[PDB]
């Protein structure tokens, strides 16, 4: 026969066939420990994930609201003319720094709602 | 009337009608993903997912 | 030195033959009896063999799937059949009246049989 | 495939698809339990069960609530005081 | 697809290709910033015989010399026969 | 509002050009021309 | 040609079964055992045991009023110390006798050892779920005190 002289070598004791069955060196329960381990402390990327979604998210409502109540805070206190003529420019600034949030926003939420499939 | 206060309902008010011109636009516009495509690499979602 | 790191090759080789031993003895016991058929293999060839082999191809993402679809942009005579034609000639606009219908009634069946909430009453 | 802005999905899908089949076993559950209790009660009863009540440990020497029955220890022209 | 004038073009369908490599090859290679390959005890044929050369060589003369044979009808994972065999030898 | 840009470009650049009857793509399924030869 | 004529829709549907479950086998079977076994039965039957406890029994958080009548856990493993506020699954045929022996672990427990919920002493032959609805309705937070007085 073509294949019997390599099949003669292949003669097992019956502790060698019950560690087969048994499975020693194939199964390693520690392997699959240590792959357990590393994909429960893998859940940690997802944390920082929504953490990064949720501030470039919400930054423009940030800059739209709370700088907002400030310059609101400034309105209610101010009543001179002079005062009112040099924050008028304030308020526009803050205009432009909405609009450069909200750029900077739309590229990093394009960025994180990218898939390639 | 004591169990028969809270089953005097009202419905809601909203109507959800908005015109759509789009003879007005000629460019397309950015669209959000809201799940995960499980149809392809089904097999391999739980360990791939967590990567960028 | 010497006698000690050849005694550690041999060594290794002894447990070598044992692990090909249990090896054998697991694989003709076990997984020559549990190993599948092949009749429900994986329907797929890898992107690798397939572009060795010369067969990978890359393209549409979406597909035609009649005939009379696929051959429009050759037929440059009848694209579109005569019925055709007068069928589509239906759709030249979108129907905003059918829009605002299709509204109308789901925002009436949604506000008063699927978002009914209770108000007191004095 | 997936994104970071998808995190909230993907955590969602891992920790709930798996949990489905645990839920749809505690439905039949309930259901079974339900059709055990209907088909004791079609049978017969000293006192009521309450079908969808948590527990009925109501009998012939304790109240609906665990308690021993007040009054019991005698019998009565008008049979069970329930 | 696009909004452009003519997408069967040729340069459309030659970018199309590119990224479809690149995406597929972002996604299955084994780099410095791996998408899928994770959790890896057990590698498949391609990625064990790219790591370990020393395999492939003796693999590959086994398959040659015990089937007289074309390289092209390399097997994708070898039998257990084989490997014990060239485990004695 | 895509395939409105789409179609306004093709408009202007397939509609008056004398070479475009069709895509080049399926060129092989006109007819032959009698001029040639 | 949609369908054939001598076949069942149902004949389909169990070729179909089939199909899926052989293509399951092989792809099991041509898998990682490091990852495979523990991602298709110990992730799954952990799972399904607790969400099953919780959605079918019902639970309480036990505490203890003083150091001294904590119990002695320094034998038994993984927790070697009492600790206040621990969820305590039960059947519903409980009795406060069998939760102070299941506390105590059926070893000799103090004196004159009562358990309350909102300030309410419950009778030691009474029953822990039918109490908790009478006393404390949605707050099973139990609490084990000694009763001299
Ligand atoms: C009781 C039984 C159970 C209940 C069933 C009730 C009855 C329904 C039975 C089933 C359907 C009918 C069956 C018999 C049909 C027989 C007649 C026939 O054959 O042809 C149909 C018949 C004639 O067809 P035809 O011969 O081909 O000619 C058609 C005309 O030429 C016109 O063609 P067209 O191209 O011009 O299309 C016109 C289109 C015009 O095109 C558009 O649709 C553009 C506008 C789209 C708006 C955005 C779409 C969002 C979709 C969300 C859908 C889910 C919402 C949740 C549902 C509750 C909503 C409150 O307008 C529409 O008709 C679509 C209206 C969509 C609903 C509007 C929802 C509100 C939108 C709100 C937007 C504004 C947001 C801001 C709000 C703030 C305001 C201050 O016309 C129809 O009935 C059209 C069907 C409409 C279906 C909706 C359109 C598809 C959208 C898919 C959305 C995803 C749904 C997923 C489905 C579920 C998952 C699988
Ligand atoms: C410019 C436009 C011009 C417009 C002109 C308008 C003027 C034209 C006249 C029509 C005016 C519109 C009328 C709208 C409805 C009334 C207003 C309203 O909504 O009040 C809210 C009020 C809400 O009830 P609620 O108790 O306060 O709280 C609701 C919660 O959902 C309760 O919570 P829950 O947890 O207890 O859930 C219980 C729920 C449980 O529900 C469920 O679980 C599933 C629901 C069934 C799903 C389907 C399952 C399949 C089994 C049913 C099979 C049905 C198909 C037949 C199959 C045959 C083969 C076996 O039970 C129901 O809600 C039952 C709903 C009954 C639906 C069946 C009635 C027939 C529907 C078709 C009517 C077509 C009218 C077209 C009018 C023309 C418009 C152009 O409505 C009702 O009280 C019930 C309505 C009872 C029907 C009254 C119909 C007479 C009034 C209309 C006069 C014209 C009659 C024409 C009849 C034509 C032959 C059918
Ligand atoms: C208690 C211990 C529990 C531990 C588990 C114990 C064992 C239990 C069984 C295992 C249960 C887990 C199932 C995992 C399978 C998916 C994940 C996975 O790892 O698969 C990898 C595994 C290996 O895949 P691979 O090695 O990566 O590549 C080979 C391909 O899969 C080879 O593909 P192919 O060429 O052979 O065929 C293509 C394949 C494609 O499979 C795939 O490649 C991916 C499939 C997509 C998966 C996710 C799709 C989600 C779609 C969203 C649904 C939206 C619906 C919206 C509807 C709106 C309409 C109103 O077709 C399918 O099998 C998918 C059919 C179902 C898709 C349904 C989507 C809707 C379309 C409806 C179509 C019409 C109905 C079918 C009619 C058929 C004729 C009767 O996949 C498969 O073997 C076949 C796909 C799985 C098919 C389902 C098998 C039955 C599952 C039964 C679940 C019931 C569980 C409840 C038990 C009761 C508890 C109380
Ligand atoms: C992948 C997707 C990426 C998504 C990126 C998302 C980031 C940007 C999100 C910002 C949205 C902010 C819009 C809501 C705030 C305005 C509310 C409002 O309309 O007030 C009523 C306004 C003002 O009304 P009014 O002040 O005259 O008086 C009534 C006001 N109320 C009712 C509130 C009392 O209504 C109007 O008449 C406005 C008409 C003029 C047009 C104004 C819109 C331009 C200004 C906002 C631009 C923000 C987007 C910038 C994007 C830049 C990208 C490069
Ligand atoms: C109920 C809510 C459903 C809503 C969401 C789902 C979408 C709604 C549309 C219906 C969904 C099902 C569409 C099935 C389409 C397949 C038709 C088909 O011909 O397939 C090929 C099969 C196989 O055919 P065949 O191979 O035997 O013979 C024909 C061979 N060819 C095709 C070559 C000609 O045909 C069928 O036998 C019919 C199968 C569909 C009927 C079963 C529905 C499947 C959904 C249930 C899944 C669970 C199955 C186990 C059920 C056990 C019941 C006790
Ligand atoms: C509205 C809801 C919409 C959402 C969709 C909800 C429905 C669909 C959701 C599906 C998404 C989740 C799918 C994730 C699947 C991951 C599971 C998995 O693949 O397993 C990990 C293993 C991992 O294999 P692996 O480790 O070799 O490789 C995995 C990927 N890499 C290479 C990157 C590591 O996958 C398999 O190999 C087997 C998968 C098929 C088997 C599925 C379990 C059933 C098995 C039953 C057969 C039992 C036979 C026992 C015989 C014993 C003797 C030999
Ligand atoms: C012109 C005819 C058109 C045909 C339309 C037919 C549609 C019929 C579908 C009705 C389905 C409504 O389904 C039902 O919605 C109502 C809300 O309003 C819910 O109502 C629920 O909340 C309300 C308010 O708290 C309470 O009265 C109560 O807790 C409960 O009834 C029900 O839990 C739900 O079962
Ligand atoms: C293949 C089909 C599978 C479909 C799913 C079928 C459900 C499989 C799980 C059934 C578990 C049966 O095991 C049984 O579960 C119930 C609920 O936990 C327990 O019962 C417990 O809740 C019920 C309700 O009060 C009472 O019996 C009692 O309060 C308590 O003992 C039993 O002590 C346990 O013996």
């Amino acid at each position: 026969r073509p294949g019997q002289g390599s099949n003669a070598q292949f003669q097992t004791s019956l502790a060698d066939k019950t560690r087969g069955l048994l499975g020693v060196g194939f199964l390693r329960p520690t392997k699959m420990a240590s792959f357990a381990a590393t994909f429960l402390l893998n859940f940690r990327f997802y944390f920082m994930y929504m953490a990064r979604t949720t501030f470039q998210a919400v930054r423009p409502l940030l800059a739209f609201s709370v700088f907002g109540e400030v310059m609101k805070l400034v309105l209610a206190t101010m009543s001179s003319g002079l005062f009112s003529f040099l924050f008028s420019f304030v308020l526009a600034f803050e205009v432009f720094y909405f609009f450069l949030q909200c750029y900077i926003s739309y590229t990093f939420l394009t960025m994180f709602f990218t898939v390639l499939f | 009337l004591l169990g028969h206060t809270t089953s005097v309902t009202m419905g809601n008010s909203d109507i959800f009608f908005l015109p759509k011109p789009s003879n007005l636009l000629k460019i397309a516009l950015p669209a959000f993903v809201f799940m995960p495509n499980l149809t392809i690499f089904t097999r391999a979602f739980p360990f791939y997912a967590h990567t960028s | 030195i010497q006698h000690w790191n050849k005694s550690y090759e041999k060594q290794v080789y002894s447990e070598s033959v044992a692990l090909n031993r249990t090896f054998q003895a697991r694989n003709q016991l076990v997984l020559d009896r549990l190993k599948p058929s092949g009749a429900y293999r994986l329907p797929a060839v890898d992107y690798k063999r397939q572009l060795s082999r010369g067969t990978l191809v890359e393209g549409a993402d979406f597909y035609l799937p009649t005939a009379q679809e696929q051959q429009r942009l050759a037929r440059h005579f009848e694209p579109y059949s005569e019925q055709e034609q007068e069928e589509r000639r239906k759709f030249r606009f979108q129907s905003i009246s059918v829009y605002l219908a299709v509204a109308l009634g789901a925002s009436f069946v949604h506000d008063y049989f699927y978002q009914r909430r209770p108000v007191a009453w004095c | 495939s997936t994104s970071p802005g998808l995190a909230f999905a993907n955590l969602t899908l891992l920790l709930d698809v798996p949990q489905l089949p645990a839920i749809w076993a505690v439905n039949a559950w309930r259901e079974l339990n339900g059709l055990f209790t209907e088909m004791k009660t079609l049978a017969g009863t000293s006192d009521l069960l309450y079908p969808s009540n948590r527990y009925n440990p109501q009998n012939e020497k304790t109240n609906r609530m665990g308690r021993p029955r007040k009054y019991n220890h005698g019998e009565w022209m008008f049979g069970n005081s329930y | 697809q696009p909004g452009v004038v003519d997408p069967e073009a040729p340069q459309e369908v030659e970018a199309f290709k590119q990224a479809w490599h690149s995406r597929m090859g972002k996604f299955n290679d084994r780099s410095d910033t791996p998408m899928l390959y994770a959790y890896m005890n057990e590698l498949p044929s391609w990625e064990y015989y790219d790591l370990h050369r020393s395999a492939f060589l003796e693999h590959m003369t086994y398959f040659l010399v015990r089937t007289g044979g074309d390289f092209r009808f390399f097997p994708e994972m070898p039998p257990w026969q084989w490997l014990a065999h060239m485990e004695n030898l | 509002g895509k395939i409105h840009g789409a179609v306004w470009r093709m408009k202007h650049l397939f509609a008056t050009n004398f070479k475009m009857v069709g895509h080049p793509r399926y060129a092989y399924a006109l007819p032959k021309n009698p001029l040639l030869q | 040609p949609l369908g054939v004529k001598g076949r069942s829709v149902f004949a389909g549907m169990r070729s179909f079964i089939g199909q899926r479950l052989g293509r399951l086998y092989d792809s099991f079977y041509y898998s990682q055992s490091s990852t495979k076994y523990v991602m298709v039965f110990l992730f799954p039957a952990g799972i399904f045991y607790t969400r099953f406890r919780a959605d079918t029994k019902l639970g309480y958080h036990v505490f203890i009023n003083e150091e001294k009548l904590y119990p002695d856990y320094s034998q038994n493993y993984f927790d070697t110390k009492w600790t206040n506020g621990r969820k305590v699954y039960l059947d519903d045929e409980t009795t406060v006798e069998q939760l102070k022996a299941q506390i105590y672990g059926g070893k000799a427990a103090p004196e004159n050892v009562k358990v309350a919920c909102r300030g309410r002493v419950f009778e030691d032959a009474d029953n822990v779920a039918m109490a908790v609805r009478a006393f404390c309705k949605r707050d099973p937070r139990l609490l084990l005190f000694q009763d001299n007085l």
